[PDB]
C-alpha cells in the first residue's frame, strides 16, 4: 500500500553533481513525520545525512555535511529530493530515503525506507568483466572468476538456476586500477567431472554484458 | 553531534539464546532511542522507539530497556530469522540524528575445517598481459584463516587480494578467496606457485601447490 | 515517555499585517471520562477550518478553510492520526496535569477594609472556585452585595473582590467568609465599626 | 456559542504574522501560560516551576512555526492579501494585593482585545520610563481569536509617586496612558 522508490543513482565523477529521487506512493507529504536520507557504504554501518520536514521547509543536515548536500521535496511530484555535490570516493554507498517520524513517534509510528539505489565515485568507464575459467588440475571443485568490470554489481549462476547446492560467490574486491574483481566456485562430486557441462553465466546489467563459461579440466 | 557507542560489535549464538545488545550515548537523550533491525540486501526495519515501546507487529521476545546514557536490547529466546545487524539510533536532537555502529548476530554451529584449491591463471589471461593465481578455501568455522602466496617459495606481501562469504544460510560456513595478481612477464620468469592455509579446524597447516 | 507532547498544524493545499493562528484545544469534562479535541486554523480573526474529535473529520467553517479540508480529508493517514490525537495529546498531556498543575492549591489572603463602603479583598489564589459571602452578626447579607469578576493576575493567581454597603451601628460586626478548595478550614474575617 | 467544560487547555498556540515577520509557541491550561518556547533560542522557558520537571523539544515550536509560515503566505494569496484589522485595545490597570503604604506590591496592567498580536507595553514613574521591576507575560488567546497581555511593574509604595501604563499599538490614533488610581475602577 504506501512506499519509497528510489531512483538517479549510478556512476559520477569525482567533483561533479547528481541529484537522486525518492518518489512516495500511496500517501502525500505532510506533517508528522520527517522525510530523511540515510547513506550506507559497503559492508559499514548506517550514517544519517538529514532530514526535511514532511509539512515545512525545515531541513537539518548531519555536521560533516559541510553544505554539499541539498535536501527537498516537490509537493507538486511527490518526491524528495537528494542534490550531491563535489562527490568523492568517500561518498560511495548505497542512499536510502525514509519516512521517519523522529520526534513525532508519539503522533503516528510508521517508518518507511526507499529500496536503496548505488552511487559511485570515480572516474573509471564502464567495462564488462572478462571471465576466465577456474578449472581443477590433475570431492571436487571448479569456478568462474570474473575480472576487471566497472561499475558493481554482476550477477553469477551456474548451469543456468540448475546448479544451486554448494555454490559460493564471493563478494567482489575493488582493484588499484579502480577495477571490480570476483569468483564463484561449485562443490561438485569428483564421478561428475567430464560428465556434467559446468557452465557460469555472468551478467553486467550496467554493461548489458551475458558471457557463459565452461569447464575443460 | 551525539555519539552512540554500540557494543558488541558482532556476537555469535545459537537458537534459543538470551541475547543482550548495548548502546551507549555520550549525554543524556531522553528516551529519544530507536532499534532497528538489517538483513542482507534490505533497508533497516524498526524494531523499537521510545526506548522500549515494541513497534507494530514485531514478536514478544524482543525488549528494550535503559535510561540516560546505557541502553539495552534484548531477544529472550532468539529464533533462526533474528541473524542480522542490528543498529540503535538517537533523534533526541532532530538535527543532528546519529546511529550506533551495529551489532551482528552470528550463529554458533561446531568447527570445521576448510577444503583447499588452487588456480593456475588460464592461458587466454596470459595473451592480454597480466596473471592471476586464485586460493579457496571452502565452508570452515570460524572466519579466522591465514593464506600466503610463495612464488619459488618467495614468500608474498601486497600481492594478495582476499574475500568472504556471509554465514551461509545452509550449514552457517564461510569461504575465503586469496588472489594475486602478477604481469606475464614475471609470471613465466618463475615456476613453482604455492598456497599455504592455516586454520584452526585442521591438526597443522594444509598446503596447496602447482607447476608453471 | 512522560512529557507535553504537542497538537500538529497540517500544510495549506500604521503597518500592514497579515496573521495566522493554528489552537490545539483540548476540553475535559469529568476528568478523562469525556475528552474533546478542537483543532483550529485562524487567518487573521476567522477560523477558516476544523478538526473536531465529534464530528472525526476536516471540516471548512469558511470559503478559506474548503481547499485545506477537501485536501486533508483525502489524505486517510492524515485523519487517522488527527483521530489518534484526542489520546496521544489531549489525555496524554491531561495525566501530566493531574500530579501537578490539578494539584496547584494557593490559599487566599482575606482582607476587610473601607472605600459605608466595606471591601472584602481575596487575593493571591488557586484554582479558581470561591465562593465569598458576607455577615453582619452571622445574619447573611446579599442585598447590598456587589463583586467584582473573578480577575486573573496572569501569573497562576485570581483575586475578588467583594463590596458591602452597610449602615453602622455601635453593637456590629461584619464578617467576610470565605470558602475554596486549599483550605481545611473555610476563613471568616472580621471587621468592627470605630468612629 | 462556547464549549463547556470542567478543564480547557490549548496544547499549542500557534502564532506567525508577515510583520517583522514574529512567531510564538506556547502552552495554556485554564487560561493560564503554561511556558513559551524562545524560538531565537531554542529554548523551553516555563512560567510555572512545577512544569519545570518536563521537557518540551523546541524543535516542536520551530516546525510549527514554519507550517504557520507556509499556510500564512499560502492564505495571503488565497484572500487576494486580506489585511488583518487593526483592533483598539483596552486597557486596566490594578494591584496584586492590597495597596499598604510600606508594604510592597506588585502593579498589574491588563491589555486586552490586543489584535493584531503586535503591542508595546511601557511603565510610567511620574512621567518617566522605568525598567527595574518590570516583567510581562506572553500573548495569551481569546476565544475570538485576539489576544491579551499582562505587564507588571513591582514597587515600594508612595504618596507623592502615581504610575501610568503607556500602550502603543496602531488601533490608536495617539498611545494610551492609563493612570493607577486606586478609586475602585476593577469593582466599577
Ligand atoms: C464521572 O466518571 C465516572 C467514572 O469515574 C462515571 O461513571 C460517571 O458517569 C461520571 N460522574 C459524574 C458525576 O458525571
Ligand atoms: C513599538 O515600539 C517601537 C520601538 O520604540 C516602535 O518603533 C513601534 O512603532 C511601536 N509600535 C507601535 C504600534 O506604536
Amino acid at each position: 500500500q504506501v512506499q519509497l522508490v528510489e531512483s538517479g543513482g549510478g556512476v559520477v565523477q569525482p567533483g561533479r553533481s547528481l541529484r537522486l529521487s525518492c518518489a512516495a506512493s500511496g500517501f502525500t507529504f505532510s506533517s508528522s513525520y520527517w522525510m530523511c536520507w540515510v547513506r550506507q557504504a559497503p559492508g559499514q554501518g548506517l550514517e544519517w545525512m538529514g532530514c526535511v520536514y514532511g509539512g515545512s521547509d525545515t531541513t537539518y543536515y548531519a555536521s560533516w555535511t559541510k553544505g554539499r548536500f541539498t535536501i527537498s521535496r516537490d509537493n507538486s511530484k511527490n518526491t524528495l529530493y537528494l542534490q550531491m555535490n563535489s562527490l568523492r570516493a568517500e561518498d560511495t554507498a548505497v542512499y536510502y530515503c525514509a519516512r521517519d517520524p523522529l520526534n513525532y513517534y508519539y503522533y503516528g509510528e510508521l517508518n518507511l525506507w526507499g529500496q536503496g539505489t548505488l552511487v559511485t565515485v570515480s572516474s573509471a568507464s564502464t567495462k564488462g568483466p572478462s571471465v576466465f575459467p577456474l578449472a581443477p588440475s590433475s570431492t571436487a571443485a571448479l569456478g568462474c572468476l570474473v575480472k576487471d568490470y566497472f561499475p558493481e554489481p554482476v550477477t553469477v549462476s551456474w548451469n543456468s538456476g540448475a546448479l544451486t547446492s554448494g555454490v559460493h560467490t564471493f563478494p567482489a574486491v575493488l582493484q588499484s586500477s579502480g577495477l571490480y574483481s570476483l569468483s564463484s566456485v561449485v562443490t561438485v562430486p569428483s564421478s561428475s567431472l567430464g560428465t556434467q557441462t559446468y557452465i557460469c553465466n555472468v551478467n553486467h546489467k550496467p554493461s548489458n554484458t551475458k558471457v557463459d563459461k565452461k569447464v575443460e579440466p | 553531534d551525539i555519539q552512540m557507542t554500540q557494543s558488541p560489535s558482532s556476537l555469535s549464538a545459537s537458537v534459543g539464546d538470551r541475547v543482550t545488545i548495548t548502546c551507549q550515548a555520550t549525554e543524556n537523550i531522553y528516551s529519544g532511542l530507536a532499534w532497528y533491525q538489517q538483513k542482507p540486501g534490505k533497508a533497516p526495519k524498526l524494531l523499537i522507539y521510545y526506548v522500549s515501546t515494541l513497534a507494530s507487529g514485531i514478536p514478544a521476545r524482543f525488549s528494550g530497556s535503559g535510561s540516560g546514557t546505557d541502553f539495552t536490547l534484548t531477544i529472550s529466546s532468539l529464533e533462526p530469522e533474528d541473524f542480522a545487524v542490528y543498529y540503535c539510533q538517537t533523534y533526541h536532537d532532530i538535527s543532528e540524528v546519529t546511529f550506533g555502529q551495529g551489532t551482528k548476530v552470528e550463529i554458533k554451529r561446531t568447527v570445521a575445517a576448510p577444503s583447499v584449491f588452487i588456480f593456475p591463471p588460464s592461458d587466454e589471461q596470459l595473451k592480454s598481459g597480466t596473471a592471476s593465481v586464485v586460493c579457496l578455501l571452502n565452508n570452515f568455522y570460524p572466519r579466522e584463516a591465514k593464506v600466503q602466496w610463495k612464488v619459488d617459495n618467495a614468500l608474498q606481501s601486497g600481492n594478495s587480494q582476499e574475500s568472504v562469504t556471509e554465514q551461509d544460510s545452509k550449514d552457517s560456513t564461510y569461504s575465503l578467496s586469496s588472489t594475486l595478481t602478477l604481469s606475464k612477464a614475471d609470471y613465466e620468469k618463475h615456476k613453482v606457485y604455492a598456497c599455504e592455509v592455516t586454520h584452526q579446524g585442521l591438526s597443522s597447516p594444509v598446503t596447496k601447490s602447482f607447476n608453471r | 515517555l512522560p512529557y507535553p507532547q504537542p497538537e500538529l498544524p497540517y500544510p495549506q493545499p500604521s503597518p500592514e499585517d497579515f496573521v495566522y493562528q493554528f489552537k490545539g484545544m483540548c476540553y475535559f469534562t469529568n476528568g478523562t471520562e469525556r475528552v474533546r479535541l478542537v483543532s483550529r486554523s485562524i487567518y487573521n480573526r476567522e477560523e477558516i477550518v476544523r478538526f473536531d474529535s465529534d464530528v472525526g473529520e476536516f471540516r471548512a467553517v469558511t470559503l478559506l478553510g474548503l481547499p485545506a479540508a477537501e485536501y486533508w480529508n483525502s489524505q486517510k493517514d492524515i485523519l487517522e492520526r488527527k483521530r489518534a490525537a484526542v489520546d496521544r495529546v489531549c489525555r496524554h498531556n491531561y495525566q501530566l496535569e493531574l500530579r501537578t498543575t490539578l494539584q496547584r492549591r494557593v490559599e487566599p489572603t482575606v482582607t476587610i477594609s473601607p472605600s459605608n463602603l466595606l471591601v472584602c479583598s481575596v487575593t493571591d489564589f488557586y484554582p479558581a472556585q470561591i465562593k465569598v459571602r458576607w455577615f453582619r452578626n452571622d445574619q447573611e447579607e446579599t442585598a447590598g452585595v456587589v463583586s467584582t469578576p473573578l480577575i486573573r493576575n496572569g501569573d497562576w493567581t485570581f483575586q475578588i473582590l467583594v463590596m458591602l454597603e452597610m449602615t453602622p451601628q455601635r453593637g456590629d460586626v461584619y464578617t467576610c467568609h470565605v470558602e475554596h478548595p486549599s483550605l481545611q478550614s473555610p476563613i471568616t474575617v472580621e471587621w468592627r465599626a470605630l468612629e | 456559542e462556547d464549549i463547556v467544560a470542567d478543564h480547557v487547555a490549548s496544547y499549542g498556540v500557534n502564532l506567525y504574522q508577515s510583520y517583522g515577520p514574529s512567531g510564538q509557541y506556547t502552552h495554556e491550561f485554564d487560561g493560564d501560560e503554561q511556558f513559551y518556547v524562545d524560538l531565537g533560542r531554542k529554548e523551553t522557558v516555563w512560567s510555572l516551576p512545577v512544569l519545570r520537571q518536563f521537557r518540551f523539544d523546541p524543535q516542536f515550536a520551530l516546525t510549527n512555526i514554519a507550517v504557520l509560515k507556509h499556510n500564512l503566505n499560502s492564505l495571503i494569496k488565497r484572500s487576494n492579501s486580506t489585511a488583518a484589522t487593526n483592533e483598539v485595545p483596552e486597557v486596566t490597570v490594578f494591584s496584586k494585593s492590597p495597596v499598604t503604604l510600606g508594604q510592597p506590591n506588585i502593579l498589574i496592567c491588563l491589555v486586552d482585545n490586543i489584535f493584531p498580536p503586535v503591542v508595546n507595553i511601557t511603565w510610567l514613574s511620574n512621567g518617566h520610563s522605568v525598567t527595574e521591576g518590570v516583567s510581562e507575560t506572553s500573548f495569551l488567546s481569546k476565544s475570538d481569536h485576539s489576544f491579551f497581555k499582562i505587564s507588571y511593574l513591582t514597587l515600594l509604595p508612595s504618596a507623592e509617586e502615581s504610575y501610568d501604563c503607556k500602550v502603543e499599538h496602531w488601533g490608536l490614533d495617539k498611545p494610551l496612558l492609563k493612570h493607577w488610581e486606586p478609586e475602585l475602577e476593577v469593582l466599577f
